[PDB]
DNA sequence: TATAATGGGAGCTGTCACGGATGCA
DNA sequence: TGCATCCGTGAGCCAAG
């Protein structure tokens, strides 16, 4: 439910190093499924930090525990020499399709 | 994917370079990469020559000029508001009659603007494109009198602005009649001063049924030429003296003067195949040895009786045969611009000749450039042929630059189009598309260039045949003019041909377009493909065979309409040109030679060729083009891939893969939905917006200036008065907003002060100051904020100061700055649909997903279209589509259906086998049965004569399959749709009519200075119109209450509004309107033209409607 | 009789062919001020002419050209050729040409205009609304309705008075 | 008083003399310095009228206080400045000038 | 008709 | 085939149609006589006698020695109201043109 | 031609230069009547177009200075192959010249436009059809005056009714103009210390209910 | 303030239908 | 009295520009 990556300001941006922009790399997020094992959990702030000829898929972002990524394989983002990468992706539960221009988190 | 491609016609010659129309004229206009001695003297050095030498004592000509290198690049332009342009340098020389005294000099004219690789211009900052004008042809004609069946009128016409128009007449008299500047005279004199003699004329015309007669006057044989030429000039000049030099300088200007006549090299070669004669220059006459020597008039005389009297080979001509129309391209139309400017300055020359010392005089010191740059600004910033450029998207551009308008300056007006005009001449064949063009007043008078069309040195526009000869079908490509076609039997494309050899007893074949059934022994050519008849958007139209003309001209127009979407995609159903387009219209980059790729990033891509040398592609990412889409780039190979030249590297804005990505493709039914899609409105899937489908992206500019006051400077500050820390939150020390925020309407976007004038307080505000002790302070809020319904993401923030380097501003700004704010638009209700084949319609509901009606597999459609809106246009092509798009979307492939040349009902109806198998096997295998639902639906199918009686579930449900038709499930409730729909995939667009730049309000606002009535527009927070017949409306239902509000409170009535809004805050009810300032406006205005208008009373006595105010 | 030919020729009042500084600073102005200038040029030339005795020649070549100056001011192109402003093409607008056509005063802003209390927007079907009803956006009734919505916002809590409600949706 | 009919009639030149409100003499505009009216050109405020509500154009008269009052050291009446669009000026001509309504208006009702 | 001609014609009287 | 709306507004304007009707000014009775190159219609009264000129091809609706009313048409085509005005007087006017704008 | 005036403008122009050099021509100097003609024709003509050509009229000595700085800016353009920034034009102008002054003689050169220049190519519309009225007040403007006006009647009505007046008399809002404290102090017979005095105390009332009610604050800004 | 200088240039064009005033035989 | 000819006037609404 929401996106902080390092050096970007606005959802309308590249990143040097980085085939994607935010844009399709937001889209990529979208798809992420993630597995919350605990019940009393309601939010989450999946860490990751990465750099360096790389093709970065979901496995890695930092582990935490009561929490599982059912598609690891899921594609994110293409590096290429001294590419970086450091987002704070923020995963909430609810329920039905909320839009972004109707939570703003 | 693999792309299935059907059609049967192998094309012997690619697609010609789409823009070549603009390019290679403004090429040849400019002549700029050859070297000055080698120029012919055509554009603009034929201008230079036409103005110089100057004369009159002091002689100035013209060596050459030159065209150095842009000041700025094309993107510096664009930012910094510019002209992308090159300086004109023109080298002159000043000669002393006398004296032999020769001083030269470079002097500089200015700039002229450059086309940009694509085929556009750069004007003041905002990309343009010149439109090539239609005109009829400089030349000889001969058209019927429409008053006198047997008689017929020559006209000799030049190019525009080169000439008079010259009329030729038979007159019931007897006597030939010439008509110039509208005057008729006996064409019997400027024969005579031609040198001609009766003897000679008696000669030539005796043949000719005792017409040569009504041409012999005894009293002009009388003159020699000289008395003949001054008779004439008393006759065309009535009281100016008839001195013998002036008489011979007008007839020359009249008549052989190449710097005042021209027809065109157009025009020159037309009469020249026309009269069966040769012309010398592009005069009618020349000036040898002292006398006046003919070049066209006898020659149009003896045509003229000829084809009154009935002799063979003698016939009227087609004016709006494209062999008789012309097109003046770019180059063209900024050449005559160019000869104007000139002609200014060179009046200018002679001025400055006259008078001061004729001694220090260089080419410098003679020269105001400024007719000439002005001229060149006037042409590319107010020209109707200028137009603001369309990019919308890729293709849309592409258009653009092809049109063809008969408008603008020198063509016709619109009070001047009749039929014929606008008609599809039969000669369009090949040349101009006749389904592109506007529904509208404009319906035939701006028209597109053929796709495989081309225009020629002259003007003309060509198409290409292929040669055939005694039934083989060469590969040499002829481009003709429709002159040329005339002569020939031409077959059609589609003629069926074992290997090159014709292999049909009897062949479909045009001659001077009638369409005629011949041997493979009559055919002298044959079309190159049905391509070849349309415009590129008409061609990027699957099926177009099946659709109404009416239609398809819909679908044509509307995808310049187009939005580039954040995830294009092509059609699953293509033509075939869907590459080419993206390629020729610069969408994408290519591999320019072989290479192995470097670096791939956001922003670039860096390429290793054979030549071991690195090119860095820099990426255009998210730009706001002239229509504020976003055109932008991104890379499409990855680091370590090895390309081939025209290897594609990046994808363009509405691009996937090199292929024109104009919109997405959907899965529809077509079926009624609860009246949601009445009267073409359509239903859509709330899994559309969730998915993101149909999104676009969106920028616009905000601009502000603090300039310099008579009453103080107005400043860019954080610092302004009266507002919360709430209000500023977003805004740098500055004052400008910070790139990131979110804005809002009502938000700052840059901040400003300016200075209140001689506000000399009323009472009460001096003593609410006192209450409060606050000094009301020296300055006043006048920041830029977000208009009502706008917003976004600030994105980039341009400043400009003076003081800066680099940076000048108009006189008296002080700053200038930009505020870019981009928007992700998400579909929406009340957005507009369209798809290639003319349907369009807006959103009218968003369901979510289990409402949608789904396949028994539980997969939702995503868009329900009416049928109702398909047997009335008679577009059928659509549902080929959703046909062969339901095969597509089973097997997993996309088509190549080329027009008129694609997949046929039986092949698509093989592929549709295929895809069943594919669809109903899987069911059989993951172990379900046929269900109860769908053998309710079979037995309704069975009724409705759709399967056969007795056959199996899964062969009916396939008898259905090939049909198109699937059984199909109400989400709402599980019963079935009680028949089977259609369901496929279509290419569905979203264009540029999207709801939230339309919607609008106003309670009220700006009024006008005149008319104290409202401001019209969005833009201006105005007030909808209440015309003449929405004010019959009221009257017609006597409301008259609600009338007379529109007519007083609601506008113009001053005292009336400012009460009625009073009152309506106050809940009082509303006052009586009083009179409406407008009709004191026009009191006022009778007055000044001298009418005494006086409102009375029943009584006859005044009534004041000033309020005493205007009299003393 | 006599009153067809012109001695005291009027003046429109300024406000109604004004002389308007706009946004930038920058004068826009009524192309009627040009037509007077040149009939107030022309006349005071003429009081000149005559003081200073000149021939008839120039004094008859000086009425034409009055004449021409008033005709040119109250219906710009009826005789001759019409008045342009330098280096244009385009006609001077006269009072002749405000007042009549499609354009003109009548018909523009007469018999017809512009209106408060207005708005303009897309229609969708919307097949659930009954015969007398249809959906209006919120935004738009917002502003459509804005002066009554400042006095029931006041009359309710949710703002102290008409000032206050109207910055609250500013 | 109601508004009942609207009469519509030829003006003589004592009509248009008392409509004025003075001979307009010079053919300039404002001031190129102050953008101020120049005094007996098309925008003087001494014939049709103050500029800002109630204040004279030199400055000596600035309030309703004085309505009606003619200032001396200027010219200029204090009333509303609306009446900028209901003051007629005149000219007049040195030659009498035909109306050309009334003589290209075919047929010419003169001729 | 053409107010220059004419002038350019009584003009050309004296 | 139709004529649509020129003929409506060729009939609220009060145009004399291009391709107008002749018709008679009074009663009468037809005498036809056609000479292999020219061709007349006259209608004869008691005692008054009018003549028709009209051109060879144009059709007619009179069989010789009929009894025709003023205003009455001869030769097909479409009538000038002002003829049917001065001929026949307003209550044929109105008729006419109200039943020939409804046509259309 | 061109330079703003009409040929016959022009024509008239002249004919008053022919008149003065008659007046002023002098036989005995021998030389035929064109030569002094021409010099006082030219400078008719001259005087004209300098003094008539622009709607905004421009005093000739200030329009020589107008010219001779487009000239002077033409040879910059002429040598300089692009055109001259301000602080160019100031340096070939000579000394007094810096770029501020350029650019204010620039601004002062603007002649204006026509409201009626075409918007669009069509004939259905007007620049300055754009151009919203500035000067009289807006519905909000005086709806607002009046609830301000209405307000603050109601806030004097909690004076006693002489300090109400006399604040009224002070400020304006009865006749127009301010008084003195000695014209109140005379009017309402005490000393001008006195009426000064009764002044303060209904300002300090007035401040005292506008803490307490609210009723007046959102009108100042 | 003085050599002599002595009559202009750009037209610009693919309608059409009507009504009502001038122009002729 | 009858025609041909000539000049002037008109040619849909709203929207954005
Ligand atoms: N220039 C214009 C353009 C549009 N309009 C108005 O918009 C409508 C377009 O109809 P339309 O032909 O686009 C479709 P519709 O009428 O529903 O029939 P169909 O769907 O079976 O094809 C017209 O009927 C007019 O009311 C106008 O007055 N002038
Ligand atoms: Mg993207
Ligand atoms: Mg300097
Ligand atoms: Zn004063």
């Amino acid at each position: 439910t929401s996106v902080y990556i390092e050096d970007v300001l606005h959802e309308f941006s590249t990143i040097p190093g980085v085939k994607e922009d935010v844009v399709e790399i937001i889209l990529n997020l979208k798809e992420l499924v993630v597995r919350f094992l605990n019940p009393s959990l309601q939010t989450v702030t999946l860490l990751l930090k990465a750099e360096g000829p790389k093709e970065v898929k979901a496995r890695d972002f930092l582990p935490v525990a009561d929490v599982e990524i059912m598609n690891p394989d899921l594609h994110i983002a293409t590096l290429e020499e001294g590419g970086r990468l450091n987002m704070e992706v923020r995963v909430d539960r609810g329920v039905g399709y909320v839009p972004a221009e109707k939570h703003g988190i | 994917m693999e792309i299935k491609r059907f059609g049967r016609i192998r094309e012997v010659i690619p697609l010609p370079p789409l823009t070549e129309i603009q390019v290679e004229s403004y090429r040849r206009a400019l002549q700029a990469d050859v070297p000055p001695e080698k120029r012919e003297n055509v554009g603009i050095q034929a201008a230079f020559r036409e103005t110089f030498p100057i004369e009159e004592g002091l002689v100035l000509d013209f060596l050459e000029y030159r065209l150095g290198e842009p000041p700025f690049p094309q993107d510096e332009c664009r930012e910094k508001d510019l002209t992308y342009q090159a300086p004109l340098y023109a080298r002159l020389q000043l000669i002393h009659k006398d004296t032999g005294l020769i001083k030269e000099d470079e002097v500089f004219l200015g700039h002229i603007p450059l086309m940009t690789e694509d085929g556009s211009f750069i004007i003041n900052g905002a990309d343009r494109v010149i439109v090539s004008q239609i005109h009829r042809s400089p030349g000889v004609y001969f058209t019927p009198d429409p008053a006198r069946p047997g008689r017929y009128i020559a006209s000799i016409i030049p190019l525009p602005k080169r000439g008079p128009w010259i009329d030729l007449e038979v007159e019931p008299n007897g006597v030939v009649s010439m008509k110039v500047n509208k005057r008729k005279f006996p064409l019997v004199l400027l024969l005579r001063v031609l040198g001609y003699d009766q003897e000679t004329l008696a000669r030539e015309l005796g043949a000719y049924g005792e017409l040569v007669q009504g041409l012999m006057d005894e009293s002009v044989f009388a003159m020699r030429p000289e008395e003949a030429l001054i008779r004439l000039f008393t006759l065309l000049r009535p009281g100016d003296p008839p001195k013998r030099d002036k008489a011979v300088a007008y007839v020359y200007g009249l008549i052989a003067d190449p710097r005042r006549y021209d027809l065109g090299e157009a025009g020159r070669y037309k009469a020249e195949e026309k009269l069966g004669i040769r012309l010398s220059g592009r005069t009618l006459a020349r000036f040898e040895d002292g006398e006046f020597k003919d070049e066209v008039f006898l020659p149009t005389l003896r045509y003229l009786f000829a084809l009154t009297a009935g002799v063979p080979g003698h016939e009227v001509d087609d004016i709006d045969h494209l062999g008789n129309r012309r097109i003046r391209t770019v180059g063209e139309l900024m050449t005559d611009q160019f000869r104007v400017g000139l002609a200014r300055l060179a009046r200018g020359v002679r001025e400055r000749m006259l008078m001061g010392s004729e001694d220090s005089l260089t080419p410098a010191k003679l020269v105001n450039s400024r007719p000439l740059e002005a001229a060149i600004r006037e042409f590319f910033s107010r020209s109707q042929l200028s137009q603001f450029k369309d990019e919308t998207n890729p293709l849309s551009s592409l258009r653009h630059k092809r049109r063809i308008s008969a408008l603008g300056p020198g063509g016709l007006t619109r009070e001047r189009a009749g039929f014929d005009v606008r008609d599809v001449h039969r000669t369009h064949y090949g040349r101009i598309c006749p389904v592109e063009t506007p529904e509208g007043a404009n319906i035939g008078l701006i028209t597109s260039l053929a796709a495989y069309a081309r225009v020629d040195e002259l003007g003309f526009i060509r198409t290409p045949y292929r040669r055939v000869v005694g039934g083989v079908v060469t590969d040499e490509v002829v481009y003709m003019t429709a002159t040329e076609e005339d002569r020939y039997t031409i077959a059609q494309a589609n003629t069926p041909l074992e290997g090159n050899r014709i292999a049909a007893e009897r062949v479909v074949a045009r001659r001077k377009g009638e369409p005629v059934i011949v041997s493979p022994e009559e055919v002298e050519f044959m079309d190159v493909s049905p391509k070849q008849v349309f415009s590129v958007n008409t061609n990027l139209i699957p099926f177009l065979e099946h659709d109404d003309a009416n239609r398809a001209l819909m679908g044509s127009n509307m995808q310049t309409q187009a939005v580039p979407l954040i995830r294009a995609q092509a059609p699953v159903v293509m033509t075939g040109l869907e590459e080419r387009v993206v390629r020729d219209s610069l969408a994408a980059l290519y591999a320019e030679e072989d290479g192995e790729v470097a670096k791939v990033d956001g922003n670039r891509i860096v390429v290793r060729y054979e030549d071991g040398r690195l090119v860095e592609y820099p990426l255009r990412r998210f730009y706001r083009s002239n229509q504020g889409t976003a055109l932008d780039q991104r890379p499409r190979v990855v680091v370590g891939q090895r390309v081939r030249k025209g290897d594609l590297l990046a994808d363009g804005p509405a691009s996937e893969n090199g292929f024109l990505a104009l919109g997405q493709n959907v899965l529809v039914a077509i079926m009624p939905f609860d009246g949601y899609n009445f009267e073409d409105a359509i239903v859509i899937s709330e899994e559309l917006l969730k998915r993101d489908f149909y999104t676009s992206i969106h920028i616009e500019r905000y601009e502000i200036e603090a300039r310099d006051t008579k009453l103080g400077p107005e400043r860019i500050t954080r610092d302004i008065p009266h507002l919360s820390e709430a209000a500023l939150r977003d805004l740098d020390e500055e004052g400008v907003v910070r790139i990131g925020a979110e804005v809002k309407p009502g938000d700052i976007l840059v901040g400003r002060t300016s200075f209140k004038g001689e506000s000399e307080p009323t009472p009460e505000e001096r003593l609410l100051r006192s209450i409060f002790g606050e000094k009301a302070r020296d300055v006043k809020d006048t920041s830029l904020r977000v208009p009502p319904g706008e917003g976004g993401i600030v994105v980039r923030t341009v400043r400009l100061r003076r003081g800066d380097p680099g940076v000048e501003l108009k006189p008296g700004v002080r700053e200038v700055v930009r505020v870019y704010v981009a928007q992700k638009r998400k579909l929406q209700v009340g957005d507009k649909l369209a798809n290639r084949h003319g349907n369009k319609g807006v959103v009218a509901k968003i369901l979510p997903v289990e409402d949608m009606p789904h396949l028994p597999d539980g997969t939702p459609v995503d868009v329900i279209l009416n049928p109702l809106g398909v047997p009335s246009r008679m577009n059928l092509g659509q549902i080929l589509e959703t046909h062969l798009g339901l095969a597509g979307y089973f097997l997993g492939q996309r088509y190549i259906s080329p027009i008129f040349d694609g997949a046929k009902e039986p092949e698509i109806k093989e592929l549709l086998a295929q895809a069943f198998e594919v669809y109903f096997g899987k069911r059989k295998g993951e172990g379900f049965g046929v269900d109860k639902r769908e053998v309710e639906v079979l037995r309704r199918a069975e009724k409705l004569g759709l399967v056969t009686p007795g056959k199996t579930p899964e062969e009916q449900l396939k008898e259905l399959f090939l049909q198109g038709k699937v059984v199909l499930y109400d989400g709402r409730t599980g019963e079935p749709i009680e028949g089977p729909i259609v369901v496929g995939q279509m290419f569905i667009m979203k264009l540029y009519h999207m709801v939230e730049d339309k919607m609008h309000a106003r309670s009220t606002g700006p009024y006008s200075l005149i008319t104290q009535q409202p401001l019209g527009g969005k833009a201006q927070f105005g007030g909808q119109r209440f015309g003449e017949m929405e004010v019959w409306a009221l009257e017609a239902y006597g409301a008259a209450h609600t009338l007379q509000e529109m007519l007083t409170l609601k506008s113009d009535d001053i005292e009336g509004r400012n009460a009625a809004y009073e009152a309506i805050i106050k809940g009082e009810d509303v006052p009586e309107p009083s009179v409406p300032e407008s009709f004191r406006v026009l009191v006022k205005e009778l007055q000044a033209l001298a009418l005494d208008v006086q409102t009375l009373d029943e009584k006859d006595n005044p009534v004041d409607i000033f309020e005493g105010l205007a009299s003393k | 009789p006599e009153w067809m030919i012109l001695e005291a020729v009027p003046v429109l009042p300024p406000d109604l062919r004004p002389m308007v500084q706009v946004d930038g600073g920058r004068f826009a102005t009524s192309d009627l001020n040009d037509l007077y200038r040149r009939l107030i040029n022309r006349n005071n030339r003429l009081k000149k002419l005559l003081a200073q005795g000149a021939p008839e020649i120039i004094i008859r070549n000086e009425k034409r050209m009055l004449q021409e100056a008033v005709d040119a001011l109250l219906d710009n192109g009826r005789r001759g050729a019409p008045v342009t402003n330098p280096g244009s093409d385009r006609p001077l607008r006269s009072l002749t040409d405000i007042l009549s056509g499609k354009q003109g005063r009548f018909r523009q802003n007469l018999l017809g205009k512009r209106v408060d209390y207005s708005g303009r927007s897309v229609i969708v079907v919307g097949p659930q609304l009954k015969l007398h009803q249809c959906g209006l956006p919120k935004r738009m009734a917002l502003e459509l309705f804005k002066p009554f919505l400042l006095k029931k916002m006041e009359e309710k809590g949710i703002a102290p008075n008409v000032k206050a409600a109207r910055r609250m949706l500013e | 008083k109601e508004v009942r009919k609207v009469r519509i009639a030829l003006a003589s030149p004592e009509k248009i003399r008392s409509w004025s409100y003075g001979e307009v003499e010079k053919p300039e505009t404002i001031n190129y310095r102050t953008l101020k009216p120049e005094r007996d050109g098309l925008f003087d405020e001494r014939i049709f009228g103050p500029i800002k509500d109630y204040e004279c154009a030199c400055g000596k008269y600035k309030r309703q206080r004085f309505e009606g009052k003619v200032c001396e050291r200027c010219g200029v009446e204090v009333t509303k400045s609306i009446v900028r669009r209901y003051r007629m000026g005149h000219i007049e001509l040195a030659t009498p000038a035909a109306h050309i309504w009334f003589v290209k208006d075919v047929p010419s009702k003169i001729g | 008709s053409d107010p220059v001609r004419q002038y350019l014609h009584e003009i050309g009287q004296v | 085939i139709t004529q649509g709306l020129p003929r409506v507004i060729e009939l609220f304007e009060a145009r004399r149609p291009k391709a107008k009707a002749v018709i008679s000014e009074i009663d009468g009775v037809v005498r036809i006589e056609e000479t292999e190159e020219k061709l007349s219609v006259f209608v004869e009264s008691e005692g008054f006698s009018k003549e028709y000129k009209l051109p060879k091809e144009a059709r007619l609706l009179v069989k010789d020695g009929d009894y025709v009313e003023a205003g009455q048409p001869l030769t097909r085509g479409a009538i000038d109201p002002h003829q049917l005005l001065e001929a026949k007087g307003p209550e044929a006017v109105e008729r006419y043109l109200v039943e020939e704008i409804q046509k259309v | 031609t061109g330079r703003g005036l009409s040929f016959l403008d022009l024509i008239q122009e002249g004919n008053q230069g022919l008149i003065r050099a008659v007046e002023k021509f002098e036989y005995k100097r021998r030389f035929k009547f064109s030569t002094y003609a021409t010099w006082w024709i030219r400078q008719a003509i001259n005087r004209a177009i300098a003094d008539q050509a622009r709607t905004i009229r421009i005093p000739v000595h200030m329009v020589e200075t107008i010219n001779k700085l487009s000239r002077t800016a033409r040879q910059l353009q002429q040598e300089l192959g692009r055109e001259p920034t301000y602080e160019e034009i100031a340096e070939a102008m000579g000394p007094g010249w810096d770029a501020k002054r350029v650019e204010e003689t620039l601004k002062i050169a603007q002649e204006p436009v026509s409201l009626e220049t075409p918007i669009g190519d069509e004939k259905d519309s007007f620049y300055g059809d754009f151009i919203p009225d500035e000067h009289l007040p807006s519905p909000v403007d005086a709806a607002t005056q009046s609830l301000l006006s209405e307000e603050l009647e109601k806030a004097l009505s909690k004076l006693s009714e002489r300090e109400a007046m006399v604040l009224k008399l002070r400020k304006g809002l009865i006749d127009g103009r301010e008084h003195t404290l000695e014209e109140v102090g005379a009017f309402f017979g005490v000393t001008r210390e006195r009426i000064r005095q009764i002044e303060n105390k209904a300002l300090r009332k007035l401040k005292y209910h506008e803490s307490r009610t609210r009723k007046l604050r959102d009108f100042l800004d």
